[PDB]
């Protein structure tokens, strides 16, 4: 909702990735052989913060539904809230049933809109512990295989010797 | 010998006018209503851009550590004056978005901030029938309570508006005797008349 | 690949809502992050004026997809926020965006002494409550019809950037 | 109603600072002039400054209210009446307890409507504020660009060197 | 100095209530100034790897110093939008937060046929007034938490920087 400042936070992130890679372009080497795997790595962050600034967008459409624009379905809410987790005395009357008319009508919507907001959040928790482990992941494997490659043991992989003094 | 006198232009342009404008800014930001939320957004882009600006300096001032070039000097001076913008800023949306159920306006703000300074910045601001009865009064007192907290976050927010004009004041009045004595200093560095030599 | 997640970015911010004061923040940031990839593109581009290079015809359509996204932004945010009060909805803009478009927009998914005094000021309550209804309707249909045609634009900008990174990179794509 | 005005304006001047700190590094540091595109990025820049002001100032008419601020009749002949006609803008203790509580509420119902007016009444003043410093800028933005810009594009070489010389100094037509 | 400033304003987004929709702003603008500002520093200081200096160690100091803010600043918003639909308020938040650390601070200014058609309306809107009234009564108690973790970080924050440029700057300053 608004002051929640999700779409904030992503692309300003992204806008940072944005200057990590102008400072990464200006220490890495002009060859077109391999790809080297900081670029690799900042890529695949730029990727990720599309996906959840793509979410967080998807996210704030669903929590921001109203029945004026859309319909919420028996089945969208059982898919998400079920499953993935005298004339004056005339007068007088008149007026106070059409307020109180006015004010349930008012009520309904806002619960509608409630849903909806529910929806958003659950929808939110599962796309949070999918991106945890999608963004872990990626930098974990991409920084254990630097890690790991490391120098033969060998100068040359066939030749059994050391070649050291 | 040669006693050279530099010409500046350039480095007025591509530095000093972008900071009077981000200075400006930096006073500008205490006109803004914190009912807006464009408050914060307008300080730290000032803050940002004086960094960028501070990037665009560095490839272009001596790394020399014997004395600070009046220039870099104005840039810190236009990004701690920014940076107090903030903070005050921050300051102000704090005061505004202060209530009863969080906050007991104490006395001392009371005084200085809607009594004294206000005028010196120009602000001076039957059972059925029981039963409905009953839910009436209760909507009626309900409704009086909500009108006494209004009240009270209303002199908040108007500690907020003095506090911002005093603040609006002593930023123009700061930022222009310090931009004002630093570009004297530097009008007032000619060459001598004798090189002694 | 940087300019396609800015073109996608460019396209997808008309899928969020102007209920979240944010499409501005997101073009804008989007179009931020085009300038600071301009400023590593100048750095890592050919300086030349012989020609305009492949790159630079795509960076240059990645802005001005960005900026008309921005300009649309605005005409979007400003026909949610048209009051009754000083605008009146003409006769097209219910006939196309209210009674025609949404009607083939499929992927979409959208709806298609003292006594005397206080009889006096009840009614009153409900005068302020039937005209406040009466321009809550209105201001519904602005929104309604700020949602078609950001429904409409979304598409029309994903359709844009698909046929603006294959037109540019298929030619020369195809000549290899 | 968006809160976005400033935040716009703001990224716009970041990225002019941008384009600025770009060109600071294509040219060398001399002073015997100042560079079009660096006379277009000051005059940019702060064109976008006033914008930012101009913005600030609509913003706080918008957001005041009786509690604040008076609504001048000076203010309201020029920024509701005058102003935008010229701009072409779009237009039995218990029963009496249960009585005097009635009335209570349409006392305090009253006021907050007319709260409500005044602020309205304030958003209309800020509309025309804004519609005022549009007529105002966006030509002069435009006309600057393209007087700065054709002033540059008009900067042919003078078809003639040695200016006191009918000579063109050419391998075609030679003298003697 | 710059990274000092930057330090005492990720240590002051706690001083800044969430009613303000403007916390991730001010603590996101801050880590871009500062990522600049790495910009700055890589431009500057020497690209060696033979140890990590003093101005490395505090640049990272500081990041992390802006992460953890922007973190704590994501959990204090999500408390303040708490809603007490999905989420009662335990007992020991309660006994802490609101009732012991307010008292353990002494310098916070904190808190411590048809008649009966309108007789069955006018009892429905009491009842949901109360009903709202609760509800508002529970925001409120979360939003008091939140604010207590506020100006407990606020101190934590400003008592961290200090500390840390005192630290950072300690060893080799005296021995100078
Ligand atoms: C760092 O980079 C250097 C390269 O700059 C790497 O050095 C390479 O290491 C490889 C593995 O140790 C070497 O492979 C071994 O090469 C030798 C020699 O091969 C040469 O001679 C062969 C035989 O020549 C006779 O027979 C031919 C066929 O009948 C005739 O045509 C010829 O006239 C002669 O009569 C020849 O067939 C071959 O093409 C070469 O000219 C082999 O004996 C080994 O069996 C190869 N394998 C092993 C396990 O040694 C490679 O030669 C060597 N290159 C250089 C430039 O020294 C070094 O390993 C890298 N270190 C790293 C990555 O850590
Ligand atoms: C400007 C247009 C002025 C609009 C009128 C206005 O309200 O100005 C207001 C302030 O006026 C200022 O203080 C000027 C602030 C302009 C912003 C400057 C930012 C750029 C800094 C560039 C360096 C006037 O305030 P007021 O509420 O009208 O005063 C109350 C008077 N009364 C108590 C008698 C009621
Ligand atoms: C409000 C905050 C004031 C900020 C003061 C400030 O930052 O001064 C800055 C400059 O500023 C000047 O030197 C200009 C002089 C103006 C005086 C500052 C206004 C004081 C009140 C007016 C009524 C400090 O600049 P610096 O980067 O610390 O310069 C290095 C100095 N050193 C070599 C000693 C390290
Ligand atoms: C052109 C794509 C148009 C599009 O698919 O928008 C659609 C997806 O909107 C999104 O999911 C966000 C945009 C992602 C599109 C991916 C790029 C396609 C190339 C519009 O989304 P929606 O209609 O508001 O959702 C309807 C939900 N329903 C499909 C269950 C009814
Ligand atoms: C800090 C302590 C958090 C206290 C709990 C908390 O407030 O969780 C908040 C997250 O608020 C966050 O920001 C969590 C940050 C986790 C980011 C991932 C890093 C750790 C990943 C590896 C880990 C809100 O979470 P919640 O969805 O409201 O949780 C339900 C709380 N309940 C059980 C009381 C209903
Ligand atoms: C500027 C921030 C001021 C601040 O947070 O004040 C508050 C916390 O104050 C503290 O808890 C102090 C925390 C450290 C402030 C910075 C110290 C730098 C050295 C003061 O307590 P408060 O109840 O938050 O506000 C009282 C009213 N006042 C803010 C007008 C004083
Ligand atoms: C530019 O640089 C030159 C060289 O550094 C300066 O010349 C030197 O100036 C000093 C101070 O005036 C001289 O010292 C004094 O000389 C006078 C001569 O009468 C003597 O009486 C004093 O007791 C003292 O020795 C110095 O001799 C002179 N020469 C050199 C080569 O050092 C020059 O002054 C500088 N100009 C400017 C504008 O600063
Ligand atoms: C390109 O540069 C050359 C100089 O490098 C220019 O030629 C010189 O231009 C100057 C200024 O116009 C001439 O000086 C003038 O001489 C006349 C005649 O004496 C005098 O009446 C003027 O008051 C002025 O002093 C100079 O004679 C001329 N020649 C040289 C070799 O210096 C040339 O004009 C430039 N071309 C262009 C198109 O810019
Ligand atoms: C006589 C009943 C008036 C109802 C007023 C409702 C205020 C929310």
């Amino acid at each position: 909702q608004a002051g929640g400042q999700k779409c904030t936070l992503s692309i300003s992130v992204l806008l940072a990735q944005t200057i990590f890679l102008f400072l990464i372009a200006q220490k890495v080497p002009e060859t077109s052989l391999n790809v080297p795997l900081i670029g690799k790595y900042l890529i695949f962050v730029m990727f990720v913060s599309m996906l959840i600034v793509m979410n967080c967008v998807i996210v704030l459409n669903v929590s921001l539904r109203t029945p004026n624009t859309h319909s919420l379905s028996e089945k969208i809410k059982h898919l998400f809230l079920g499953f993935l987790p005298a004339p004056e005395i005339k007068s007088c009357v008149e007026a106070c049933n059409f307020i109180a008319k006015s004010t349930k009508e008012q009520n309904d919507s806002g619960s509608e809109n409630e849903n909806w907001v529910l929806i958003g959040k659950v929808i939110d928790k599962a796309c949070f512990w999918i991106a945890l482990l999608l963004f872990s992941i990626g930098t974990l494997a991409i920084f254990l295989t630097g890690h790991f490659n490391q120098v033969p043991e060998f100068p040359f992989p066939g030749d059994p010797r050391k070649y050291v003094p | 010998y040669l006693i050279i006198q530099r010409k500046p232009l350039f480095y007025i342009v591509y530095t000093i006018i972008p900071c009077i404008l981000i200075s400006i800014l930096a006073i500008l930001v205490f006109y803004l209503p914190p009912d807006a939320g464009e408050k914060m957004s307008l300080s730290i882009s000032a803050l940002l851009a004086v960094t960028v600006f501070l990037l665009l300096l560095a490839d272009k001032v001596p790394e020399t550590s014997l004395s600070v070039p009046i220039i870099i000097r104005y840039l810190m001076f236009i990004m701690i004056l920014v940076a107090f913008s903030v903070i005050l800023s921050v300051v102000v949306l704090n005061l505004h978005h202060r209530s009863p159920n969080t906050h007991t306006m104490p006395n001392w703000i009371r005084q200085i901030f809607i009594e004294t300074l206000p005028p010196f910045l120009w602000i001076q601001r039957p059972q059925d029938l029981k039963e409905a009865v009953e839910a009436i009064k209760y909507i009626a007192e309900q409704l009086e309570s909500a009108s006494e907290f209004d009240d009270l976050k209303k002199d908040w927010q108007y500690v907020a508006m003095v506090a911002d004009r005093l603040f609006l004041y002593v930023f123009f009045v700061i930022c222009s005797i310090g931009t004002f004595s630093i570009f004297l200093d530097a009008s007032h560095n000619v060459p001598p008349d004798n090189p002694f030599a | 690949i940087p300019c396609l997640l800015f073109s996608f970015l460019t396209g997808l911010v008309f899928y969020l809502p102007t209920d979240s004061g944010e499409k501005m923040t997101l073009s804008i940031s989007v179009l931020l992050s085009l300038t600071v990839f301009l400023l590593v593109i100048v750095e890592l581009i050919p300086s030349t004026s012989s020609a305009v290079p492949l790159i630079g015809k795509y960076m240059l359509f990645t802005m001005i997809f960005v900026i008309s996204s921005i300009i649309i932004t605005v005409v979007v945010i400003n026909t949610h926020h048209r009051s009754p009060s000083t605008h009146t909805m003409p006769q097209w803009v219910r006939k196309i965006f209210i009674d025609t478009i949404p009607n083939v927009m499929f992927f979409s998914t959208m709806k298609r002494p003292d006594v005397k005094s206080a009889i006096e000021g009840v009614k009153y309550i409900a005068e302020h409550m039937k005209s406040d209804e009466e321009s809550s309707n209105a201001a519904e249909e602005w929104k309604y019809v700020a949602m078609v045609i950001d429904h409409i634009l979304l598409c029309v900008f994903m359709l844009i950037c698909i046929i603006g990174t294959v037109s540019v990179f298929a030619g020369r794509l195809i000549e290899l | 109603e968006s809160g976005e005005k400033m935040s716009t304006a703001i990224s716009v001047l970041l990225a002019q600072a941008v384009f600025l700190l770009l060109t600071s590094q294509r040219l060398p540091e001399t002073a015997l002039a100042v560079p079009l595109i660096g006379k277009y990025l000051m005059f940019i820049m702060s064109l976008v400054t006033g914008v930012i002001v101009n913005c600030g100032i609509v913003l706080n008419f918008h957001f005041r209210t009786p509690s604040t601020h008076v609504l001048s009749t000076r203010v309201k002949q020029i920024f509701l009446e005058k102003l935008p006609r010229i701009l072409h803008m779009s237009r039995h203790d218990e029963i009496k307890s249960g009585i005097d509580s009635t009335n209570y509420i349409v006392k305090q119902i009253k006021e907050k409507n007319a709260y409500d007016e005044e602020v309205g009444n304030w958003n209309l003043v800020g509309q025309t504020i804004d519609r005022l410093s549009m007529f105002i800028i966006t030509p002069v933005m435009v006309l600057g660009t393209i007087f700065i810009f054709v002033m540059g594009n008009f900067n042919h070489p003078p078809a003639k060197p040695f200016e006191g010389d009918p000579f063109d100094y050419s391998s075609d037509h030679p003298r003697c």
